[PDB]
């Protein structure tokens, strides 16, 4: 399963 | 940001070529960035209409690659080529099929 | 043996009315196994290897929802980056990500990866400690500070040490037969007068899987290291690969030269020569 | 910051209500939640970009609007009784695990007839001499009666500045009859503080009623949002 | 629904340890934040934990996660009046939307040291004859009676704290007649 990114850049 | 990569191109047949026999011509384009690219395959300088593209993918160095391909029946006389336009290059690059390579 | 999982993600902005195109590709041991593409008529994660057909509808639905979130994340991130670099609107820009894990045969996490690139250049990366960031340029310093302040690294560490590892194990179990398949190269040598009394000998290997292969030429029992031209290994388009290696030799001496082919599929390396 | 407007609203059944939220967090996600008698945060609508919105868990009867990155409004086209609740706006970076930042809430009362809206009478009851004698303390009691609906906030002010020490205010307004609520509070000080004539005590009742959006005819006072106070000075009696 | 939070309200004695608990249904949930909401304010993130951990401590607050039982809890040691609030547990997986529990309303009340009940009558000077009744300084165990009669109102126990020693329980009553007196109404 894929990563789920947290804070945006 | 910004580092561009110039496409590397190979043009070659799926199976050993023999004249008058149906085969698949591949145009394998690698090491390019950005991902927008235009690729045509040519028979004697004319755009082949049927051309299929693989899905685009990228490598561990971030550069993209793609395979274009179409049906072809080599003959003794006919030329085949892949023509690629990309922003890394001032001008389009045309690479001819050479059955020995 | 060792194993890896990676997700490779790309968002590309477009000057027109259209939102950025978002593509995610999953790999197990370098073999593509899922893909999501926002340009599909019904964007969703799709299986790309036969062994992924074991997963139930909820696997695909929830991964698809995840991708949808990632897509918004990348749209926002692209907008922020455009501001950091003072770029004008009406261009196109590329953000990329690679994430995943390498595991040993004892299922121990060997290394976790989480890295980004902007316009094809390294932007920020999670260091091997899975705690601190390496930022490549001035803009990435802004992102690094933002991520340190929100404690972003602990979420990525949890994923890389937990879910990444455990799902990789599930996938390898499900895909075992398929991932071990091999197709052996068929090889032959061709002879090409280029000249001044010289010939190119070209050693071809065809129809092999996986792509990893080594071709060597030798003369009188020494490998020819410097003299040899190569091509990059290339897809035949049916799932197999092709490669060749050539040497330039004197006309009349062609029979002295032998090509060797090393490939996982073979019961032993091939050895061959120009057969006139 | 996330700031909601208005703080309080009283509306007629079938009337149109808009609740507004403004965020200066540069966040992309915004949310409207419903809370009922202090419980639940049930998502009504949300939005992840200017110009579009997405249905939450309980969207029926509500519309949403996202006219910019900073602003997200909730719209009740035909307010019903069942929409009487407290509404909270929030923002977040990119949703999912990103922390939600909430506004301070908007209380909405929806009523069949606005002529029932009535501000409180506020009375200050002075400390018993027996308490001062027997305990050396003086309990002042504030009583707000006859108000409707129950959007009141009671505060105490000693010598022009608000106090919290020595105060207990009922958590809930007490319903005396269909259209009539009461609330009490008490402030306890020392006998000597109460006996000082230099000390000024004030109970303030903040009543939330109608606003200036509401039209009111000529016969009678408009029951607008307003502060109403009762006061007393200390005395050496 | 997916996050179950009970009870609706809980009172714990001042200084005691408050234990709040929640359960969840979806065993894949892996991020668990607690939000705290004071009266007239919005919820604000209190503490959070990832499913890789067993506990997270911050000052007097500790949250525990137990994957096997699918239970989250929040412990508050040396519970204070300023902790009186509604606490929401929440859960999610990945980047999916947060699910909130229904919230538990917490009230930290003192266990009064030396009670000394008294009942007083107070008067409103801006009135002809308006009075009310105050019941103060009674035990925390006592039940304040409710009105057995229309026209007469009795409020619930309200705890105040004079901050210089001086916490006290109180309740108020008023009516619409001369035929009620103060020393009756409170028992």
């Amino acid at each position: 399963k894929a990563v789920a990114n947290f804070a945006t850049m | 940001m910004g580092i561009q990569k110039t496409p590397q191109i190979q043009v070659y047949s799926r199976h050993p070529p023999e004249n008058g026999k149906p085969n698949i011509l591949n145009c394998y384009v690698t090491q390019f960035h950005p991902p927008h690219i235009e690729i045509q395959m040519l028979k004697n300088g004319k755009k082949i209409p049927k051309v299929e593209m693989s899905d685009m993918s990228f490598s561990k160095d971030w550069s993209f690659y793609i395979l274009a391909h179409t049906e072809f029946t080599p003959t003794e006389t006919d030329t085949y080529a892949c023509r690629v336009k990309h922003d890394s290059m001032a001008e389009p690059k045309t690479v001819y099929w050479d059955r020995d390579m | 043996g060792p194993h890896s999982m990676r997700y490779f993600e790309t968002a590309v902005s477009r000057p027109g009315l259209e939102e950025p195109r978002y593509i995610s590709v999953g790999y197990v041991d370098n073999k593509e196994f899922v893909r999501f593409d926002s340009d599909a008529e019904n964007p969703r994660y799709e299986p790309r290897a036969p062994w992924m057909e074991q997963e139930g509808p909820e696997y695909w639905e929830r991964e698809t929802q995840k991708a949808k979130g990632q897509e918004q994340w990348f749209r926002v991130s692209l907008r922020n980056l455009l501001g950091y670099y003072n770029q004008s609107a009406g261009g196109s820009h590329t953000l990329q990500q690679m994430s995943g894990c390498d595991l040993g045969s004892d299922w121990r996490l060997l290394r976790g990866y989480l890295q980004f690139a902007y316009e094809g250049r390294d932007y920020i990366a999670l260091n091997e400690d899975l705690k601190t960031w390496t930022a490549a340029d001035m803009a990435a310093q802004i992102t690094r500070r933002k991520w340190e302040q929100s404690g972003a690294a602990e979420h990525y560490k949890a994923y890389l040490e937990g879910e990444c590892v455990e799902w990789l194990h599930r996938y390898l179990k499900n895909g075992n037969a398929t991932l071990l398949r091999t197709d052996s190269p068929k090889a032959h040598v061709t002879h090409h007068p280029r000249s001044k009394g010289e010939v190119t000998l070209r050693c071809w290997a065809l129809g092999f899987y996986p792509a990893d292969i080594t071709l060597t030429w030798q003369l009188n029992g020494e490998e020819l290291t410097q003299d040899m031209e190569l091509v990059e290994t290339r897809p035949a388009g049916d799932g197999t690969f092709q490669k060749w290696a050539s040497v330039v030799v004197p006309l009349g001496k062609e029979q002295n030269y032998t090509c060797r082919v090393y490939h996982e599929g073979l019961p032993e390396p091939l050895t061959l020569r120009w057969e006139p | 910051a996330v700031t909601q407007s208005p703080r309080s609203k009283v509306a007629v059944t079938g009337g149109k209500v808009t609740l507004s939220c403004h965020q200066t967090n540069n966040h992309d996600y915004m949310y409207w939640y419903r809370q009922d008698t202090g419980h639940g945060l049930r998502l009504i609508h949300y939005s992840y970009v200017a110009d579009s919105t997405e249905k939450g868990d309980i969207p029926d009867g509500y519309k949403a609007s996202r006219p910019s990155q900073e602003n997200f409004s909730l719209i009740l086209e035909l307010a019903s009784l069942s929409q009487t609740a407290v509404y909270f706006c929030a923002s977040s970076d990119a949703g999912g695990r990103n922390t939600l930042y909430f506004g301070a809430g908007t209380r909405l009362s929806v009523l069949e007839d606005l002529r029932n809206v009535t501000p409180p009478k506020v009375s200050l009851f002075e400390p018993s001499k027996a308490e001062i004698a027997n305990k050396q303390k003086a309990t002042l009691v504030c009583l707000a009666r006859g108000f409707f609906p129950d959007h009141v906030e009671l505060s105490w002010w000693v010598n022009g500045k608000e106090v919290h020490s020595g105060v207990c205010t009922d958590p809930q307004a007490y319903k005396e009859s269909n259209y009539s609520y009461s609330l009490s509070s008490r402030l306890r000080v020392s006998a000597t503080f109460w006996h000082n004539p230099r000390n000024h005590f004030r109970c303030q009742v903040q009543f939330h009623g109608l606003s200036e959006e509401d039209k009111w005819p000529e016969g009678s006072p408009k029951p607008v949002t307003q502060n109403i106070s009762a006061e007393a000075w200390g005395r050496a009696d | 629904q997916q996050v179950r939070q009970s009870p609706q309200s809980l009172t714990v004695w001042e200084g005691g340890t408050t234990v709040l608990t929640c359960s969840y249904e979806d065993s894949t949930f892996n991020y668990f934040p607690w939000y705290q909401q004071f009266p007239g304010e919005g919820p604000a993130l209190l503490i959070s934990i990832l499913s890789v951990s067993d506990k997270k401590e911050d000052g007097r607050f500790t949250t525990f996660f137990n994957k096997r039982e699918k239970k989250l809890s929040l412990h508050i040691i040396d519970s204070q009046p300023g902790d009186s609030a509604t606490y929401f547990c929440a859960a999610l997986y990945g980047n999916e939307k947060i699910t909130f529990g229904a919230g538990t309303k917490l009230t930290i009340k003192p266990n009064i040291q030396n009670p000394e009940p008294a009942v007083y009558q107070l008067k409103d000077p801006r009135s002809q004859d308006s009075t009310l009744c105050l019941f103060t300084d009674f035990d925390s165990q006592i039940n304040v009676p409710k009105t057995m009669e229309s026209g007469t109102f009795i409020t619930d126990k309200c705890v105040l704290d004079m901050k210089a020693d001086s916490k006290s329980n109180g309740a108020i009553a008023w009516s619409n007649q001369t035929s009620f007196t103060c020393q009756d109404i409170f028992k």
